[PDB]
RNA sequence: UGGGAGAGGGUGGUGGAAUUCCCGGAGUAGCGGUGAAAUGCGCAGAUACCGGGAGGAACGCCGAUGGCGAAGGCAGCCACCUGGUCCACCCGUGACGCUGAGGCGCGAAAGCGUGGGGAGCAAACCGGAUUAGAUACCCGGGUAGUCCACGCCCUAAACGAUGCGCGCUAGGUCUCUGGGUCUCCUGGGGGCCGAAGCUAACGCGUUAAGCGCGCCGCCUGGGGAGUACGGCCGCAAGGC
């Protein structure tokens, strides 16, 4: 169940697409590995770099409390 | 030991009660291979817990066994740099063996002179609830309850 | 009195301290591996934590506490046993979250974690 | 107590005492020196000095050879120190984890 | 000419987590720490919890067997200034090239000078343990320093213990970054395994330690010794 599948085409730089971006974060708000997003090395860098700006603008969390 | 569990010896039933546990006690009394002596010391006591108590030796005997069976014991283990007192559950084989051992032992501390008297009177106090025989069990158990903190270090 | 509140578990390699608070986070009562009677490394075991959790429920329930969201901090050994004890105590335990503090590589740690 | 055996040689109470003054080094560790036994002898190459000693934590057993008799005694004590000091500190290592 | 990738370098900003301290609240008999402990802290109210605040330093996930640099080294995010390098067209110059004693610049940490900063950590130091003893390892404290600016110092297991350039000698595979016509084909890096061959062996092998050419540095038994004397450099330590 890879993340890039459950998503048609999307911009890997649109730091304001909270809806798409938020899926690339684990239930603890962390940036998911490549093994879990399916982005190649080249595209995985641009995802992370835009998650980090989205966090700075406030649209994305830096960490989430783990619930059970 | 180092290759397999050695098999527990079965013991022939006796001839005064035909019980396998009355025998395993007879042995624990026996010194220097004199079983004939081991019999008449035990049996004289059976007469005793009959003379002074209108009830059944074999009833008094077995109840005293279940009165000294230590449910929990400690068994040391060196964890890290300390020999902790880990609380192990006891095997009913071992419970039997310790009860039978502690009886004669707690008996052979008593004051009265002839052995058969001490064996009845200690079974006459263990079958009831008192006696130094039961004390060993109760002590050993509280030694394990007090150290249930390490009960996870078990194997 | 408060029927709902928070139960906190600070679970460390040395000890497990447990404090139950109100909905506003202010402590009602607290127990710990020392409180129930242990010293030294015994204060770290699960039985240690188990007694502290139960003495903490026993304590707060005497004030009317019924419901408690559970909050857990630290990777102590007596951790998972502390949460069981809270549930098998008779407290509505409506949640478990783990607010374990991880630094994003902040202060240099002592020599014994390097 | 301390026993000394000169095998196929003669020594003196003075020489025998010097052995006792030399075993006393092992008292440094403050552990029990149970029935220590010093055997002396002469090979065609020089003296042999044997020693069996048991402690609460094990036995010490070594042999020191040399031309000089007393120099063999030191080497014997040299090897006995090492075995004793190990007996006293080996169990200290595996405390962690 | 037209494109790419990147923790390359510099400057100015700014984000969130955590620790410490202070403030407010709430609460009590311990907390902390270890192999087990003790010093330490705590009824003069600690720890644990919630709120408010200050401050310094480092950037979790992504993050990798990854990327960049000539080496040392470089990791939140934004912007500016700037270097190196790869690709594709095969347009321009016309052997303009390789190496490089000296020289010059750069050069982890530690250390030094002037000034600032100081949360965490921590040489020296103090105390607790451990122990036969323990000027240590472990524990509780703690000053330089660690951080910023400027100027010095110029060392290293500064390592691939493998100088640079060019040419030539099977391939299989994994990966990064491009270009095609996108199955695959080809350039430039990062590894692994292996043809020939090399090697005392271990191992190297189109990222040579193979086959060749140019140029540089260097070695010539161990210790004495990277010492002494001299000379140059340095505030000193000490460097060559
Ligand atoms: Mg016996
Ligand atoms: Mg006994
Ligand atoms: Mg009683
Ligand atoms: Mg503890
Ligand atoms: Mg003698
Ligand atoms: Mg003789
Ligand atoms: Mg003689
Ligand atoms: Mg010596
Ligand atoms: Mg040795
Ligand atoms: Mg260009
Ligand atoms: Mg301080
Ligand atoms: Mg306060
Ligand atoms: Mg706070
Ligand atoms: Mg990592
Ligand atoms: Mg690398
Ligand atoms: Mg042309
Ligand atoms: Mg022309
Ligand atoms: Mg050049
Ligand atoms: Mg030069
Ligand atoms: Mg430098
Ligand atoms: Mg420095
Ligand atoms: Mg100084
Ligand atoms: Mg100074
Ligand atoms: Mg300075
Ligand atoms: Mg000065
Ligand atoms: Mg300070
Ligand atoms: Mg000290
Ligand atoms: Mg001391
Ligand atoms: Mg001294
Ligand atoms: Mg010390
Ligand atoms: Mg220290
Ligand atoms: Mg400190
Ligand atoms: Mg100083
Ligand atoms: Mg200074
Ligand atoms: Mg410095
Ligand atoms: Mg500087
Ligand atoms: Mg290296
Ligand atoms: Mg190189
Ligand atoms: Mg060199
Ligand atoms: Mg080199
Ligand atoms: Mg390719
Ligand atoms: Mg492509
Ligand atoms: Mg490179
Ligand atoms: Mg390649
Ligand atoms: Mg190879
Ligand atoms: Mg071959
Ligand atoms: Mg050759
Ligand atoms: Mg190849
Ligand atoms: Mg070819
Ligand atoms: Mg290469
Ligand atoms: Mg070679
Ligand atoms: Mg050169
Ligand atoms: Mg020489
Ligand atoms: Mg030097
Ligand atoms: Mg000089
Ligand atoms: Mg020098
Ligand atoms: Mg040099």
């Amino acid at each position: 169940a890879k993340v890039k599948a459950t998503l048609g085409e999307f911009d890997l730089r649109d730091y304001r697409n909270v809806e798409v971006l938020k899926r690339f974060l684990s239930e603890t708000g962390k940036i998911l590995p490549r093994r879990r997003t399916g982005l190649s090395a080249k595209e995985q860098r641009i995802l992370a770099k835009t998650i980090k700006r989205a966090r700075i603008l406030g649209l994305l969390p830096f960490t989430e409390k783990l619930v059970r | 030991a180092r290759r397999r569990r050695a098999e527990v010896r079965q013991l022939q039933p006796d001839l005064v009660y035909g019980d396998v546990l009355v025998t395993a006690f007879i042995n624990k009394i026996m010194r220097d291979g004199k079983k004939n002596l081991a019999a008449r010391i035990f049996y004289d006591a059976c007469k005793i817990i009959q003379e002074k108590t209108g009830q059944e030796p074999l009833k008094v005997f077995k109840q005293a066994v279940e009165n000294v069976k230590p449910r929990m014991e400690v068994r040391s283990r060196r964890v890290g740099g300390a020999n902790y007192q880990v609380p192990m559950e006891v095997s009913p084989r071992r419970q039997q063996s310790l009860a039978l051992r502690w009886l004669v032992q707690a008996a052979n501390q008593r004051p009265e002179r002839r052995a058969a008297v001490r064996i009845a009177h200690e079974l006459m106090d263990a079958a009831e609830g008192k006696g130094g025989a039961v004390k060993k069990k109760e002590d050993v158990e509280r030694m394990a309850e007090a150290n249930r903190a390490y009960a996870h270090y078990r194997w | 009195q408060v029927a709902s509140g928070r139960a906190y578990i600070h679970a460390s390699y040395n000890n497990t301290i447990v404090t139950i608070t109100d909905p506003d986070g202010n402590p009602i009562t607290w127990s710990s591996g020392g409180v129930i009677g242990y010293k030294g490394s015994r204060k770290g075991t699960p039985y240690a934590a188990q007694l502290a959790a139960l003495d903490a429920a026993k304590k707060a329930m005497a004030y009317g506490m019924q419901s408690v969201d559970v909050i857990v901090r630290g990777t102590g050994a007596g951790r998972e046993q502390a949460i069981r004890a809270l549930q098998a105590s008779g407290l509505q335990v409506k949640s478990i979250v783990d607010d374990t503090p991880v630094p994003h590589n902040g202060c240099r740690p002592k020599k014994k974690f390097r | 107590t301390m026993n000394i055996t000169s095998k196929q040689m003669e020594i003196t109470p003075a020489i025998r005492q010097h052995v006792a003054d030399r075993l006393a080094k092992l008292e440094k560790w403050q552990t029990h020196l149970i029935n220590p036994h010093i055997i002396l002898s002469k090979e065609p190459q020089g003296f042999v000095a044997d020693a069996t000693i048991n402690t609460p934590n094990g036995v010490l057993v070594a042999s020191g050879k040399h031309e000089d008799m007393y120099t063999a005694i030191n080497e014997l004590i040299n090897k006995l120190e090492r075995q004793l000091n190990k007996l006293q500190h080996k169990g200290e290592a595996r405390r962690a984890a």
